[PDB]
RNA sequence: CGGCCAACUACGUGCCAGCAGCCGCGGUAAUACGUAGGGUCCGAGCGUUGUCCGGAAUUACUGGGCGUAAAGAGCUCGUAGGUGGUUUGUCGCGUUGUUCGUGAAAACUCACAGCUUAACUGUGGGCGUGCGGGCGAUACGGGCAGACUAGAGUACUGCAG
RNA sequence: AGUAACUGACGCUGAGGAGCGAAAGCGUGGGGAGCGAACAGGAUUAGAUACCCUGGUAGUCCACGCCGUAAACGGUGGGUACUAGGUGUGGGUUUCCUUCCUUGGGAUCCGUGCCGUAGCUAACGCAUUAAGUACCCCGCCUGGGGAGUACGGCCGCAAGG
C-alpha cells in the first residue's frame, strides 16, 4: 500500500545517500547496481518493509503501544517541530543525554526539580537573594526543556520503536536495547540493516526523505490515536 | 642465458616430436646445457656466490627430473644418460 | 620482555669471559 | 600443497556458515558428492548440485538458515586425518552430542551414518562429525 | 523463592595520594532450583552492601538451563577468560560432582546428578563465567529436531526419549497428587 | 581443634621456651607455644615415618603449547622417512562382518549356594581387550596395470629492478 | 605478466648432511686521506683507569684463505584452501568516452603500507601480507638460580664455537 503515487517516487529520487568508501552492508538484495560511485536503493525492498512496518505499528498503537519523539540531525529537527506541535507532543532536539531510559532513578528527580522550580516560579520567588542564581535557574530550566522535552506525560515504562541518528548515536540505540522493545529507523546505508528489525531504506542527509518518512509514521500513529 | 635459436636447436634434436617442449628429455637436455655454460662462467668469476646458487637450484631440478624418468622407464633413463654423458 | 633478565644473564657471560682471560696461560699448560 | 580434500570440504562449509554465505562452490569428487548426500538427508543442508567448469565439475551446496536468521549447523569436525587414521569397530562407535549430533562412517556397504551402522552391525573408518 | 550462593569476597583497594581506598566485591549467584540461574558482580564499600548489589544484578541475568529430568542433555565444554569446565550428564542418583565455583551455579539451577571438572584457571570469577558459557552451549531434544527438519525420534536416541518421557509421567502424577 | 579442616576459652612465660605440611604463630596480654577445662574424628585401635598412584590437562594419544610469559634453527639446497589432485579396471594387505580353535585354575565381575553373619569357601556365566585358520564384503587407505589437466615444470612474447 | 604450444602428479616437508652467512677477530702480502679500541697528556671531580679536549697504534681499505657467531627480530618455520571491506603506493595485462595524453574511470594477476568487521587472545593487540577456520612435515618448550657452566667428544692457527 503506497500512499504516495508510484510515478512521483521517480520524480522524487531514491538513488542518493553515500559514496563507495562508507558502504557496510551484509545483504545482496539491497544492492542493485553500482554507478556514479553511489549505490542504488531498490524501491521494491523499500516498500515491502514500509508496509510491514506500517502494519506492525498499526497493530501496536491500536492496542495501546507508545512511541516517543527524538531527533538531533540538522535536517530533521525543524520537521518534527511542526509535526510534534500540531499533534501536541513535545520533542527533544539537541541532547539524548546518554543513559536516560535505564537511569530513570536520576532523571525522574530532575522532572521533580523542574516542577519544584516551576512551582517556585509560579509562586513568585524573585528578589529574596541575588539574581545570578535565578539567571542560572532559567539557564538550566531552558537546558532541561531543550534536552528533555517529551518526558512530561509518560509515567508508563516506555516502549521505544523510533531510532534517530543510528550511526552517530550508536550507543543511544544500545541504551534502548538493554530493555529493547523492537526498533525501526530510516536506514543509514552505512548502518547494518540486520540489527534493527525494520531497516527502512531512506536518506541519511536529505530533509525530503527524512521528513516524509516520519510524516508517514506520524499519520499512521495518529489514526490509531483517533481509533482508541 | 640461452638464445631462442640455441634452445630451438637443442629442443628439436632431443625432443620426441616436432612440437614438444616439456618432455623430460627436453628439459634435462636444456638444463645440462645451461649448467655447462654457467660452470664455465664460475671458473673465472670465483666469487659469484649469488649466481652459484642459481646453478644449485638447477642441478637439484635436473636430478629431480632424472629421477622421474628412471621410475617411469629404465630403458629411456639409460638412453638419456649415455647420450648426454652424465653419471646419475 | 624486560631487560632485567638480559642483564642478569649478561653478568654471568661477562664474568666468565674474564675468567677465561685470566686463566688463559694456565689452561694451555694443564691441557698438555 | 593440498593433502585432504575431505578436510577443506568441511572447512569451506564452516567458514561459509559462520559468515552467513548462501552458496558454497567447491571442486567436485565422487567421495565429496556422497558426503553431501548424507548431509542433505540428515537435514543439515538444503540442496546440492554438480555442474561443470573449465577443467572439471563443481559442487554447489545451498545452505539452510532458520526463519529468524539462525544457523542450521552447530559445527563440523574432521576425525580421521591423514597420518592418523581412526577406524571404529562395529560395537564401539562414536556418539556426537551424546546422541543428537551425527557422524559419517565409511564402511564396506557404502557411506553410512552412525545409526545405520548400529542397525546393520557393520563397522568401518570414521570420517567426520556434524552437529 | 531463590537460593542465594555467595562464592567470593575480595577486598580490592585503589592506592591514592593519602594512602589506599579499600572497597569490597561479591560474586553471589541467584538460582530458582529448576533451571534458571544468573550471576552477579556487586562492588560497594561494605560487604552487606556488596552482597546486596551482587544480588540485584544476578536476578536480572536469569536464563533457562535445558534439563532432561534432573540432569543436562549432552556433554559440553565452555570457555571464559581462561576458565574451562567439562559439564557432562550422569545417571540418576549420582549427586553434583563438581568443584568450588561450579557447584554453586549447578546447585542453584537444580541439576542434581552431573559430572564436572575445572581444566583451566582456578579463579572464582572466571570459573563462574566458564560454566555459564558451557551451560549456554546446551541444546534441547525438540529444538535440534526443529533445526534439522525431522521428527523428534529420528534425531534423539531412544534412551534419551525414555528418560525425558519418564520425567513427564513422574512429575505429572506428583503434581496432580498435590494439587488435586 | 587458624584457612584447607570436624572441633575454643582461661591460665604460665613473650624473638626465650617453643610450634610448624604451606601461608605462617612466639618482640611480658596468643584460637597456632607448654598447662589444664571443653569439642570433633575414630576406636582395639590411633598417629609419625619410608614407598607408589592420585589431585598434576604438571610429557597432554584420550588431554597442552612457541609475538611479548619457557619455547621457530640466521637463511636456503637436498639423502632416508612422513604425507598425496580428478578418474577407470583389478587384488583384498590395512579396514570390517560372521565362524572354528585356542586365551589352562585361582583373581576381579554377575548370579547362586555353605560356613550362626561377615572375612573365607564352592558351582555356573562374563572376562581373558589378543593370535592362527575358512566364508564374504570393496566405501576408505594401499599394491598393480591404465587415463586426464586444475598442482608442479618447460615453451613463445613482453616488462621492471 | 600475456598466449595456453608442451610432459602428464613429475608435488610438500625434510632427521642427520652440505652451502651461503652483518660486524668484530686471525694468517701471508700490499695500502694507509679521514675516523680511531689500546696508549699519553689537558681538564671536571672528594676520587677520574670515564663522559669533554688535544694527539695516536692495531683496525677500518685490497688480493687469497680462516672464523661461523648478533636485539642474524615481524622476537611470528615451510606449503595449501576458505573467511566484510575502505584508502594509499610499485610492476604487467585489458572493456566503457575519447581529447585520442593519461594519476579519466571499470575489471583481473603479482608485490608493499595504513585503517577496519566476523573471529582469536590473559591483555597489549592480530585481523585476506592473521596471532581467524582446517590439513601435511620439521624445530623447540615443561619453575627460577647453579649454567648454555663443568666433564667427555667434534671443529679451530688462536679468540673460541
Amino acid at each position: 500500500m503506497a500512499v504516495v503515487t508510484m510515478k512521483q517516487l521517480l520524480d522524487s529520487g531514491a538513488h542518493f545517500g553515500h559514496q563507495t568508501r562508507r558502504w557496510n552492508p551484509k545483504m545482496k538484495r539491497f544492492i542493485f547496481t553500482d554507478r556514479n560511485g553511489i549505490y542504488i536503493i531498490d524501491l521494491q525492498q523499500t516498500l515491502t518493509y514500509i508496509d510491514k512496518a506500517y502494519e506492525f505499528v498499526k497493530e501496536t498503537v491500536a492496542h495501546g503501544g507508545t512511541v516517543l519523539f527524538v531527533g538531533t540531525k540538522k535536517q530533521a529537527q525543524e520537521s518534527i517541530a511542526e509535526e510534534a506541535t500540531r499533534v501536541g507532543m513535545p520533542y527533544v532536539n539537541q541532547r539524548w543525554l546518554g543513559g536516560m531510559l535505564t537511569n530513570f532513578s536520576t532523571v525522574h528527580k530532575r522532572l521533580q526539580r523542574l516542577k519544584e522550580l516551576e512551582a517556585m516560579e509560579q509562586t513568585g520567588g524573585f528578589e529574596g537573594r541575588t539574581k545570578k542564581e535565578i539567571l542560572m535557574l532559567t539557564r538550566e530550566k531552558n537546558k532541561l526543556e531543550r534536552s528533555l522535552g517529551g518526558i512530561r506525560d509518560m509515567q508508563k515504562v516506555p516502549s521505544a520503536v523510533w531510532v534517530v541518528d543510528t550511526n552517530k548515536e550508536h550507543i543511544a540505540v544500545g541504551e534502548a536495547r538493554k530493555l529493547g522493545i523492537p526498533v525501526i529507523a530510516i536506514l543509514d546505508t552505512n548502518c547494518d540493516p540486520d540489527v534493527v528489525d525494520y531497516p527502512i531504506p531512506g536518506n541519511d542527509d536529505a530533509i525530503r526523505s527524512a521528513a516524509l518518512l516520519t510524516k508517514v509514521i506520524a499519520s499512521a500513529v495518529a489514526e490509531g490515536l483517533q481509533a482508541r | 642465458a640461452l638464445t631462442a635459436e640455441q634452445k630451438k636447436e637443442i629442443l628439436g634434436q632431443y625432443g620426441l616430436h616436432d612440437t614438444d617442449t616439456g618432455s623430460p628429455e627436453a628439459q634435462v637436455a636444456l638444463l645440462t646445457k645451461r649448467i655447462q655454460d654457467l660452470t664455465e662462467h664460475l671458473k673465472v668469476h670465483k666469487h659469484d656466490h649469488h649466481s652459484r646458487r642459481g646453478l644449485l637450484l638447477l642441478v637439484g631440478r635436473r636430478r629431480r627430473l632424472l629421477k622421474y624418468v628412471a621410475q617411469v622407464d629404465v630403458a629411456r633413463y639409460r638412453s638419456l644418460i649415455e647420450r648426454l654423458g652424465l653419471r646419475r | 620482555g624486560s631487560v632485567i633478565k638480559k642483564r642478569r644473564k649478561r653478568m654471568s657471560k661477562k664474568k666468565h669471559r674474564k675468567l677465561l682471560r685470566r686463566t688463559r696461560v694456565q689452561r694451555r699448560k694443564l691441557g698438555k | 600443497t593440498m593433502t585432504d580434500p575431505i578436510a577443506d570440504f568441511l572447512t569451506r562449509l564452516r567458514n561459509a556458515n559462520s559468515a552467513y554465505h548462501d552458496e558454497v562452490t567447491l571442486p567436485h569428487s565422487k567421495l565429496k558428492a556422497n558426503i553431501a548426500e548424507i548431509l542433505k538427508r540428515e537435514g543439515y543442508i538444503s540442496d546440492y548440485r554438480t555442474e561443470d567448469a573449465r577443467v572439471g565439475k563443481s559442487l554447489v551446496v545451498q545452505l539452510k538458515y532458520g526463519p529468524s536468521r539462525e544457523r542450521s549447523i552447530a559445527g563440523l569436525r574432521r576425525v580421521s586425518k591423514p597420518g592418523l587414521r581412526v577406524y571404529a569397530k562395529s560395537t564401539n562407535l562414536p556418539r556426537v552430542l551424546g546422541g543428537l549430533g551425527v557422524a559419517i562412517i565409511s564402511t564396506s556397504s557404502g557411506l553410512l551414518t552412525d545409526r545405520q551402522a548400529a542397525r546393520q552391525g557393520v563397522g568401518g573408518e570414521v570420517l567426520a562429525y556434524v552437529w | 523463592n531463590y537460593i542465594e550462593r555467595v562464592v567470593s569476597i575480595n577486598r580490592v583497594s585503589k592506592v591514592v595520594k593519602g594512602g589506599r581506598r579499600f572497597s569490597f566485591t561479591a560474586l553471589v549467584i541467584v538460582g530458582d532450583g529448576k533451571g534458571m540461574v544468573g550471576v552477579g558482580y556487586g562492588k560497594a564499600k561494605e560487604v552487606p552492601a556488596a552482597i546486596a548489589k551482587g544480588v540485584e544484578e544476578a536476578r536480572k541475568n536469569f536464563f533457562r538451563v535445558p534439563l532432561i529430568g534432573s540432569t543436562i542433555t549432552h556433554p559440553v565444554q565452555g570457555e571464559a577468560a581462561a576458565g574451562v569446565v567439562m559439564l557432562r550428564p550422569a545417571s540418576p542418583g549420582t549427586g553434583v560432582i563438581a568443584g568450588g565455583a561450579a557447584r554453586a551455579v549447578l546447585e542453584c539451577a537444580g541439576v542434581h546428578d552431573i559430572l564436572a571438572k575445572s581444566l583451566g584457571s582456578d579463579n572464582a570469577i572466571n570459573v563462574v563465567h566458564a560454566t555459564v558459557a558451557a551451560l549456554k552451549l546446551l541444546q534441547r531434544p525438540e529444538e535440534v529436531a526443529a533445526r534439522r527438519g525431522l521428527p523428534i525420534e529420528d534425531v534423539a536416541p531412544a534412551g534419551m526419549l525414555k528418560a525425558r518421557r519418564e520425567s513427564e509421567a513422574l512429575a505429572a502424577a506428583a503434581a496432580r497428587e498435590g494439587s488435586a
